[PDB]
């Protein structure tokens, strides 16, 4: 009886209160770490053949 | 002449 | 250039060595699905086979080692995991033929059928339809007409009749009727005929696929 | 004569068909591993063999019947009649092979299962060769560019093997037919035989344990392909097999009356099986017809 | 009482949520990332193949160390492989060959791997007697078994295709925490960088965030139309990529509570197998039934390339966390190394 | 894991003996094994070597062909037959393991070993550059070899092994590869070095670190040993 639909209403209600960002911020700050790291990044930025392990 | 021709 | 790696090199094929002759056991080896509903149907088959997730049986016939894959207990969606059986020689399917009588189990069985028989992985792969509960299915046509689950039945209340119906009922379900092949066979409660079936069955499928292998077919 | 003219022509056709399919049966073959089961292993070496017939044969044997002389010294003599003679005794062992390998696969195919890898294959393959490597090794030794004159007074040479005791050639060419043909030739009579009887058996068991149209359609075509690789093989083989046996025995006579267009036909018949091979397996097995596709 | 009440009442909830998230969508992320320089064509070569696998791979996992990765097929062996060498490490072999996940523990001590059987089998890679043998049986799954991740030596995350997740103790070997919440089989499991939460794939086509300790389901994401194959998050814990086999790949924000975008094309009519992102973040590569892997740009949802070497579907596809290589595992039995 | 040595004892000078060692509780065909042997007084130096599939057989100039090397997978036992044997071949071996892949720590376990009295170029100079050094506990001490060649080979590893002997037991893998302790060695241990010049520190010294500190290389074959420094308590 309440076991699926009680505690799945107590669930819920529980993601419905949770607090939320909008959206431009939340994709500021993907894109705030996507540049933060692109030379982090082997495959955006282009490695140097004595750099990269994998040459042959 | 020219008899004869390669076995294969 | 190498130093100590050129051990590590050695290892590994030891290790590629070891894993082919594990690919070599493993393709000597023939591998059975085994479906069905009901958990007594597949049971009669297993015990039948004279030598908890998937349930794996193993057993030698007539020097052919068999696996046999008892997916009965998985209780899991099959579109997530089925594929996994995409090269298996064969799929025994069981439907206990008492199944019409009883709570359009045999209408469910037939949908089963109607999917593993008709399923893109299994679509070169051949079926071997045990019908079970043969003597029981003889005690109930004395006692239910067929028609109880069919309305499109017409013919004697008999056990060859209806049985011979049954077999047609499910085989016209194979859309794929040029690729698959159906071995339906009826359980013999005589043992060593069963196992016998299951290697001629198995027998024939590795003669048509090492036709295809050949180009042939 | 005007026979050299449809001599050009016949042998340009099946030059280029031959480096064609069997340059195609290459790329496919080693550009989808996936392909590269045991019988299609066998087949890459067949293909292999038959470009090799091609390429050594082909031009080596018109051009010098056309021209009447071997401009090409005596060295290439007896490399290129070194590499027909291997050519050859491969695609015939090849044919051997595939013919067994298909006899386990379908009349013993539950012990085909313990022996048909690709170990076994590779080891036959390897051992093949190396036979008959072994065994044309007499044509480098004894094939000599014997000199002539030409009737333009023009001293020409024939690049013919020539082993010297004419009963030792008797010999040799006795021992290349046996093991180049007739022990070939039963061996593939007998394997596909018993795989027509374990075929023709199923049909009579069928219409007498399940079967369908297709199926049996199917089964008829296998049959028409092993009588046609039989026919074609023996069609192929047996009159350059005769012809060589005729000049053995009867050299100067036998030679006289094939001198010329007669053996470069029987020739071209015989570098047909080059061709027809690829198209006999390979273009005709579906999961190879559909491939190519595949393939580029 | 009734679903002509709870029902109801959820189905308010529901929409005040959906309101919530059509509140917080103010722009989608085509019009803010069009701020950014596009990434270009990514052409990329595969520098390893390894060849060691005799039936279909099922997953790949990278072990911390960038070198190591553990794959798994249902041949019943794992292979430790040293993606600089080609040289395999180890090759465990497997009680229940039928096994469709793998991991490698972040530590390097233990590999994990499970399947059809329910069991997520821990392997201790370094034994003094130099074999690898099982540590535990984890048994008490019912549904087959679907995605192990380790968050640390002493605990597995474990998904399973039952309706459940299960947080487990190896040295235990019981469950620590049940995550229930997911309706369908649970596909598939990423750990956040942090390893505070786990997001999990499931059927339903839903995908939900759990809180690893309290246990509670934090967010539902809905966006798919059909099952959730795959999930990863991306490196900052702070969105997460979902594949579906409706041919779509999505991005969803935590924060968000909303799907970002979505990446789809009409020529790609294949399922996605796998998501994996790049170490930036920048790309996610997605593996598909299509005998491909599509490298997206994950800001501005573009084809940025197609690593095109494989000749059968794409099981999984694992980017290490230098971000070095990308690994794509496939049902052509090879296990293929990219940059 | 045991690695039960025999086959030693009195041996009349140019006979013949096997050296046998039993393996239990590992996974001896998974290892390969090493033979290194310790004279009288002198410091440690390789013999033989077979790798886990018994191919790849190696040995020192100093023996090679005058002995083999042998093992019985199926029987879990290890066989070095010796013919020929020479006076400078006698003394104390030892019968070691080796496992070869990315993080493995081969050298990790020593038998025993088994007395042996015999009734009277081209290699890695390992140039340990002191014999003996005191110490206290608690004190702090650096140990240093020079390799005639730099160990630090094109992949980044240094091929750089160092074991201690305590007085009365066989040798103990304390680092490997320069830089990684072995199982159960103290945290307290730290190896480092340019690839050419090394040093190993023992850092909260302890009366267990008393012994004999040997240096090895693992760069090329024969596995040549440094002479041995001893700690003084």
């Amino acid at each position: 009886s309440i076991a699926q639909a009680r505690k799945l209403v107590e669930q819920l209600k529980m993601e419905a209160n949770i607090d939320r960002i909008k959206v431009s911020k939340a994709a500021a700050d993907l894109m705030a770490y996507c540049e933060a790291h692109a030379k982090e990044d082997p495959l955006l930025t282009p490695v140097p053949a004595s750099e990269n392990p994998f040459r042959e | 002449d020219y008899m004869g021709w390669m076995d294969f | 250039l190498s130093a100590e790696d050129k051990a590590a090199v050695e290892r590994s094929k030891m290790i590629d060595r070891n894993l082919r002759e594990d690919g070599e056991k493993a393709a000597r080896e023939v591998k059975l699905l085994l479906l069905g509903a009901g958990e007594s149907g597949k049971s009669t088959i297993v015990k039948q086979m004279k030598i908890t997730g998937i349930v794996e049986t193993h057993f030698t016939f007539k020097d052919l080692h068999f696996k046999m894959f008892d997916v009965g207990a998985q209780r899991s969606e099959r579109k997530k995991w089925i594929h996994c059986f995409e090269g298996v020689t064969a799929i025994i399917f069981c439907v206990a033929l008492s199944d019409y009588d009883l709570v359009n189990r045999m209408h469910e069985s037939m949908k089963l059928f109607d999917s593993i028989c008709n399923n893109k992985w299994f679509t070169d792969t051949s079926i071997i339809l045990f019908l079970n509960k043969k003597d029981l299915f003889e005690e109930k046509i004395k006692k239910s007409p067929l028609t109880i689950c069919y309305p499109e039945y017409a013919g004697s209340n008999t056990y060859e009749e209806a049985a011979a119906y049954i077999q047609c009922q499910f085989e016209d379900l194979n859309k794929r009727k040029d690729t698959k092949e159906i071995y339906t066979h009826f359980t013999c409660s005589t043992d060593t005929k069963n196992v016998q079936f299951v290697f001629d069955a198995v027998t024939d499928v590795i003669i048509k696929n090492n036709l295809k292998d050949c180009g042939l077919f | 004569e005007w026979q050299p003219a449809v001599q050009i022509l016949l042998y340009s056709l099946i030059f280029l068909l031959s480096v064609l399919g069997n340059t195609l049966v290459i790329t496919v073959l080693i550009r989808n591993k996936r392909m590269r089961t045991v019988t299609n292993i066998f087949l890459l070496s067949l293909a292999v063999s038959d470009l090799m017939l091609c390429l050594f044969c082909m031009p080596f044997n018109l051009i010098p019947n056309l021209l009447k002389d071997f401009i090409f010294g005596s060295a290439v003599c007896k490399t290129t009649t070194y590499f027909m003679g291997t050519s050859v005794s491969v695609s015939t062992f090849n044919l051997v092979a595939i013919s067994l390998e298909r006899y386990g696969a379908i009349c013993k195919p539950l012990q085909s299962r313990v022996w048909q890898t690709k170990s076994h294959a590779l080891k036959v393959i390897a051992a093949t060769w190396c036979l008959s490597f072994t065994i044309m090794t007499p044509y480098p030794i004894y094939s000599n560019l014997v000199p002539f004159t030409k009737n333009n007074n023009q001293t020409a040479n024939m690049c013919r093997f020539l082993l010297p005791n004419d009963v030792m050639q008797q010999s040799w060419h006795t021992f290349l037919l046996l093991i180049l043909f007739l022990i070939p030739g039963i061996v593939m009579m007998v394997a596909y035989g018993l795989i027509s009887l374990e075929l023709y058996q199923g049909i009579k068991f069928e219409a007498s344990s399940n079967s369908s149209a297709a199926n049996l359609m199917a089964k008829k075509r296998v049959i028409r392909m092993l009588i046609v690789i039989v026919v074609l093989f023996f069609l192929c083989w047996m009159p350059i097999f005769s012809a060589n046996a005729w000049r053995a025995y009867d050299t100067a006579s036998a030679e006289r009356r094939l001198s010329g267009t007669p053996i470069s036909f029987i020739l071209l018949l015989s570098y047909t099986s080059s061709c027809v091979n690829p198209i006999i397996y390979c273009f005709m097995n579906k999961r190879f017809r559909l491939g190519f596709m595949a393939t580029f | 009482s009734e679903l002509d009440q709870l029902r109801q009442e959820a189905e308010q909830l529901k929409n005040q949520i959906r309101d919530a998230r059509k509140a917080c969508a103010d722009a989608t992320l085509s019009q803010i990332t069009n701020n950014i320089d596009p990434v270009g064509r990514i052409q990329m070569r595969t520098r390893r193949t390894l060849r060691g696998h005799l039936a279909k791979i099922y997953a790949m996992h990278w072990g911390t160390d960038s070198r190591l990765l553990v794959s798994a097929s249902q041949d019943g062996k794992l292979i430790i492989w040293d993606s600089y060498t080609t040289n395999k490490v180890h090759a465990i072999p497997l009680r229940s060959s039928w096994v469709m996940t793998c991991a490698y523990a972040p530590s390097g001590n233990y590999v994990a791997c499970g399947g059809l059987d329910n069991i997520c089998s821990i392997y201790n890679l370094k034994t003094r007697e130099g074999n690898v043998r099982v540590s535990r049986e984890l048994a008490g799954h019912t549904g087959y078994l679907s995605c192990c991740r380790f968050l640390d030596d002493n605990q597995i995350v474990t998904s399973s295709g039952d309706t459940t997740c299960a947080l487990w103790d190896i040295e235990t070997g019981q469950q620590t925490t049940t995550f229930t919440g997911h309706t369908g089989d649970v596909m598939s499991l990423s750990l956040a960088p942090d390893t505070r939460l786990f997001v999990s794939g499931a059927c339903d086509a839903s995908a939900k965030l759990w809180d690893v300790r309290e246990g509670m389901c934090r967010q539902t994401f809905t966006g798919h139309e059909s099952d959730i194959n795959a999930i990863c998050f991306f490196p900052n814990g702070n969105a997460f990529a979902t594949g579906s086999d409706d041919a779509t790949c999505r991005l969803f924000d935590l924060r968000a509570d909303q799907e970002l975008m979505t990446y789809s094309h009409d020529n790609i009519i294949c399922g996605i197998t796998s998501v994996s992102f790049s170490k930036s973040g920048r790309l996610l590569l997605a593996g598909y039934d299509d005998f491909n892997c599509n490298v997206w740009d994950a800001l501005k949802a573009d084809r940025a390339g197609v690593l095109a070497g494989h000749d059968n579907r794409v099981s999984c596809l694992g980017v290490t966390d230098d971000g070095m290589a990308v690994a794509t595992g496939s049902w052509d039995s090879f296990l293929k190394i990219w940059n | 894991v045991q690695l039960v040595e025999s086959g030693g004892g009195l041996v009349q000078p140019g006979g013949s003996r096997k050296l046998s060692c039993s393996a239990s509780g590992f996974a001896f065909s998974s290892f390969g094994m090493h033979w290194v042997r310790q004279a009288p007084e002198k410091g440690l130096e390789w013999v033989a070597y077979i790798s886990s599939g018994s191919g790849t057989i190696y040995y020192a100039d100093t023996v090679k062909g005058r002995f083999t090397i042998s093992r019985d997978d199926p029987k879990n036992t290890l066989f070095l037959q010796m013919t020929s044997l020479r006076s400078e071949d006698t003394a104390m071996y030892y019968c070691v393991r080796s496992i070869y892949y990315y993080g493995s720590s081969p050298f990790d376990f020593w038998g025993q070993g088994t007395t042996l009295t015999v009734s009277a170029s081209a290699d890695i100079v390992m140039t340990q550059a002191t014999s003996s050094v005191p110490v206290t506990p608690g004190e702090s001490v650096s140990i240093s070899c020079r390799s005639s060649k730099s160990l630090l080979h094109s992949n980044g590893n240094t091929y750089l092994y160092w074991f201690l002997q305590r007085p009365g037991q066989s040798p103990q893998l304390l680092i490997y590869r320069m830089s990684n302790l072995a199982s159960g060695v103290p945290d307290r241990f730290s190896g480092s070095g340019s690839g050419t010049a090394f040093t190993l520190t023992i850092s909260r010294l302890e009366a267990e670190d008393v012994g004999v500190y040997y240096c090895m290389q693992h760069l090329e074959y024969p596995l040549t040993f440094g002479a041995g420094t001893k700690l003084e308590l």
